[PDB]
C-alpha cells in the first residue's frame, strides 16, 4: 500500500495512532505500521472475519520440519539415503552444523550488520532468525534430528532416507511434547491450574478440537513480559563472553551474523540456561527494547509490541477481558474497587479505568498479564484458564500423541521418558556443563548446575528392527 | 485420503483426525471459543471509525494503553529467582510449533 510507510487508515492498513504527549514518538502525525491479519474469507458480507494459522496446531516440531509439503521437501537433504535434514554450506559452529541460509527477496538479517553479510536462516517456522536466542533453539534441533539418524542408521542398515527421516522426526516430535507438557507448562499455570486443565492422560479423544483457538494467538503472548532487555552470552566457564557479553535487544532483532560470526550457539545456550528471567510485576510489565525499539534496525520506526498485541486483538475481533472471564467462570469486575479486588492493585485498576472506561473493555492482553500470578506459576487465573483449555486439546485430539496406543511400543516410550532439554543440549554441542532439572527453574551458576558426564543419553536399543 | 492405516504425520496435518481431517491442519481458519466482536459486527476492528464507542465507552489508542501502563524504568528490572531465561525462550519456539498468524505483503 503500503503500511509499512504510510499513516492512512484503509485496507489492509491498520496502523496504530499516536496520543500527545508520546514518550518517543514527538510527531502526531506519525504511526506504527500494521498490516491486518488476512481473513479466511476474503472480503465477504456473510461470514464474520476470521484469521487463518498457518501452521500445525499440533506439538509436531513443525517449526523444524515444516507444515507445508514444498517448504518440508526443500529442508530434508535430498543427496544421500541417511534422511538427513540440510545443512549451512558456506558456515558451521566449530565443525558442527548450522541452518541453511534463505533466499528472500527483501531479507531482514542484512539490514542489521550491513558489512557482515549474513541473511537469514531456513526452517520449519519463518520467523527462525528473529533472535538469535530462538536460532540457537532451532539450530540444535537440527542437529538432533540428524544425531538421530545417524545412530538409526547404525542400528537399522536397512532402512533407507525416507524411513530414517520418518522415524527420527517421530522422536524429535515427541522430545518437544515430553519437555513441553513435563517441564514447561507446570511452570506456567502453576500446581493448581496443572491438575484442573491438563490432569492425567487417558487416551486419544476423536472428538476433542485439537485447532488453535483465536484468542490463544494473543493470549499465549504472556511470554513477551518474560523478555530480559539484553542477549546475554558467556564462554566454556560461564564468565561474561568479550567484548559483548550484554547486547541491547534492539541490536540483536534479525541479528544473523552474531550467531555465524560472533562465536556460536554455545555461548547463547549457556547465557540462557544461566540468565534469570524478567518477573512479570504490576508495574513492571513489559521492557522498553520491546515496547520502543523493537526491529528498530529493520524498520523505519522502532515498533511497540505490547501495543501491537492490543492492536493484533481487535484486528481479529476478539472479545475484552470480562467477557473471556465469563469464559472461564472467572466473576467479572463491573467498577473500579471490584477491579482492584480481583487485581490486589487498586493503583492498576484506577490507570486501566482511566484507560478502558469499563472491565469489558480491556484487551485480552493487557488484562490477562495484569493478573497477579498463580503460586508457583507464571500467569494470573484468566491466561491459565486459556492456555490450559488450549494445551489439553492440543494433547487429547492428537491421534500422534507420544503415550497414545500404537504410537510407541512400550519399552520406546519407557525410553523416551527419559530425554531431557540439558541432555539434548549436550548430546548437539559443546557444551559439557548444563542445568538441572527443572531445566527453566535451574537459572544460578554453579549451584544450578552438573556435569553432562552424569546424565544419560537417549537409549535407542528399543528401536532395533531384528 | 485419508488412508486406512497410517504411521507417521502428514506434513501439513491432515488426517489426524479421521473424522474432520482438516482440523489442525495448516492453512485453515483459527477456531472461536467466542463470537467475534467488531465495530460494524462483521469486518471492522475497533479504533476503526473515530467517534464510535466500544460498550458506551470511547476505544483507548492501544500505543496510549502502552504509554500509561506497561511501560517502566529498565534498570528497575525485578529478576525472576525460579526461572531462567530459558523458561522465556521455550515459550517462543513452542509458540511457533502451534500457531502463524499471516500478512499481506506490499502491495
Ligand atoms: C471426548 O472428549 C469430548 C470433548 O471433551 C471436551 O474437551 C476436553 C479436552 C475436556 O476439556 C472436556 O471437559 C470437554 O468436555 C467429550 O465430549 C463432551 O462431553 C461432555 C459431557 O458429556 C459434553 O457436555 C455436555 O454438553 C451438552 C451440550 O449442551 C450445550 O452445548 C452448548 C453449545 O456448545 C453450550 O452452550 C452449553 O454449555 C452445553 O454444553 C449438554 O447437554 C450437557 O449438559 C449436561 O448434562 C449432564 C447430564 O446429562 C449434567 O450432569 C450437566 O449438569 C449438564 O446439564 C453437557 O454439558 C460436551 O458437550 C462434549 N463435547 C463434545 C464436543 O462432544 C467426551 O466426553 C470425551 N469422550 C471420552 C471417551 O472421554
Ligand atoms: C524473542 C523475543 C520475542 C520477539 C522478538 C517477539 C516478537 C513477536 C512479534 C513481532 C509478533 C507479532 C505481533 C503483531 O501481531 O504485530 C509476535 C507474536 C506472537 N508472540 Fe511474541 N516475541 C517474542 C517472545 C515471545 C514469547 C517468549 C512467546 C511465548 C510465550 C511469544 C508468543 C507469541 C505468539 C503466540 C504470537 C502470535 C503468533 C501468530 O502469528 O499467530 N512471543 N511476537
Ligand atoms: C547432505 O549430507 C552430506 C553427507 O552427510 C553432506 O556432505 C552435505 O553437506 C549435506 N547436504 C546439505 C545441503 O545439507
Ligand atoms: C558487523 O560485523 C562485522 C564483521 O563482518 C564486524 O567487524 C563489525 O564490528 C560489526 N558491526 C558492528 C559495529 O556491530
Ligand atoms: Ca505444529
Ligand atoms: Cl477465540
Amino acid at each position: 500500500v503500503n503500511c509499512e510507510t504510510s499513516c492512512v487508515q484503509q485496507p489492509p492498513c491498520f496502523p496504530l495512532k499516536i496520543p500527545p504527549n508520546d514518550p518517543r514518538i514527538k510527531n502526531q502525525a506519525d504511526c506504527i505500521p500494521f498490516f491486518r491479519s488476512c481473513p479466511a474469507c476474503p472480503g465477504s458480507n456473510i461470514t464474520i472475519r476470521n484469521q487463518i494459522n498457518a501452521l500445525t496446531s499440533f506439538v509436531d516440531a513443525s517449526m523444524v520440519y515444516g507444515s507445508e509439503e514444498p517448504l518440508a521437501r526443500n529442508l530434508r537433504n535430498m543427496s544421500n539415503q541417511l534422511g538427513l535434514l540440510a545443512v549451512n554450506q558456506r558456515f558451521q559452529d566449530n565443525g558442527r552444523a548450522l541452518l541453511p541460509f534463505d533466499n528472500l527477496h527483501d531479507d531482514p538479517c542484512l539490514l542489521t550488520n550491513r558489512s557482515a553479510r549474513i541473511p537469514c536462516f531456513l526452517a520449519g517456522d519463518t520467523r527462525s532468525s528473529e533472535m538469535p536466542e530462538l536460532t540457537s533453539m532451532h539450530t540444535l534441533l537440527l542437529r538432533e534430528h540428524n544425531r538421530l539418524a545417524t545412530e538409526l542408521k547404525s542400528l537399522n542398515p536397512r532402512w533407507d532416507g525416507e524411513r530414517l527421516y520418518q522415524e527420527a522426526r517421530k522422536i524429535v516430535g515427541a522430545m518437544v511434547q515430553i519437555i513441553t507438557y513435563r517441564d514447561y507448562l507446570p511452570l506456567v499455570l502453576g500446581p493448581t491450574a496443572m491438575r484442573k486443565y491438563l490432569p492425567t492422560y487417558r487416551s486419544y479423544n476423536d472428538s476433542v478440537d485439537p485447532r488453535i483457538a483465536n484468542v490463544f494467538t494473543n493470549a499465549f503472548r504472556y511470554g513477551h513480559t518474560l523478555i530480559q532487555p539484553f542477549m546475554f552470552r558467556l564462554d566454556n566457564r560461564y564468565q561474561p563472553m568479550e567484548p559483548n557479553p550484554r547486547v541491547p535487544l534492539s541490536r540483536v532483532f534479525f541479528a544473523s551474523w552474531r550467531v555465524v560470526l560472533e562465536g556460536g550457539i554455545d555461548p547463547i545456550l549457556r547465557g540462557l540456561m544461566a540468565t534469570p528471567a524478567k518477573l512479570n510485576r504490576q508495574n513492571q510489565i513489559a521492557v522498553d527494547e520491546i515496547r520502543e525499539r523493537l526491529f528498530e534496525q529493520v524498520m523505519r520506526i522502532g515498533l511497540d509490541l505490547p501495543a501491537l498485541n492490543m492492536q493484533r486483538s481487535r484486528d481479529h475481533g476478539l472479545p475484552g477481558y470480562n467477557a473471556w472471564r465469563r469464559f472461564c467462570g472467572l466473576p467479572q469486575p463491573e467498577t473500579v474497587g471490584q477491579l482492584g479486588t480481583v487485581l490486589r492493585n487498586l493503583k492498576l485498576a484506577r490507570k486501566l479505568m482511566e484507560q478502558y472506561g469499563t472491565p469489558n473493555n480491556i484487551d485480552i492482553w493487557m488484562g490477562g498479564v495484569s493478573e497477579p500470578l498463580k503460586r508457583k506459576g507464571r500467569v494470573g487465573p484468566l491466561l491459565a484458564c486459556i492456555i490450559g483449555t488450549q494445551f489439553r486439546k492440543l494433547r487429547d485430539g492428537d491421534r500422534f500423541w507420544w503415550e497414545n496406543e500404537g504410537v510407541f511400543s512400550m519399552q520406546q516410550r519407557q525410553a523416551l521418558a527419559q530425554i531431557s532439554l540439558p541432555r539434548i543440549i549436550c548430546d548437539n554441542t559443546g557444551i559439557t556443563t548444563v542445568s538441572k532439572n527443572n531445566i527453566f527453574m535451574s537459572n544460578s551458576y554453579p549451584r544450578d548446575f552438573v556435569n553432562c558426564s552424569t546424565l544419560p543419553a537417549l537409549n535407542l536399543a528399543s528401536w532395533r528392527e531384528a | 485420503t485419508c488412508p486406512e492405516q497410517d504411521k507417521y504425520r502428514t506434513i501439513t496435518g491432515m488426517c489426524n483426525n479421521r473424522r474432520s481431517p482438516t482440523l489442525g491442519a495448516s492453512n485453515r481458519a483459527f477456531v472461536r471459543w467466542l463470537p467475534a466482536e467488531y465495530e460494524d459486527g462483521f469486518s471492522l476492528p475497533y479504533g476503526w471509525t473515530p467517534g464510535v464507542k466500544r460498550n458506551g465507552f470511547p476505544v483507548a489508542l492501544a500505543r496510549a494503553v502502552s504509554n500509561e501502563i506497561v511501560r517502566f524504568p529498565t534498570d528497575q528490572l525485578t529478576p525472576d529467582q525460579e526461572r531462567s531465561l530459558m523458561f522465556m525462550q521455550w515459550g517462543q519456539l513452542l509458540d511457533h510449533d502451534l500457531d502463524f498468524t499471516p500478512e499481506p505483503a506490499a502491495r
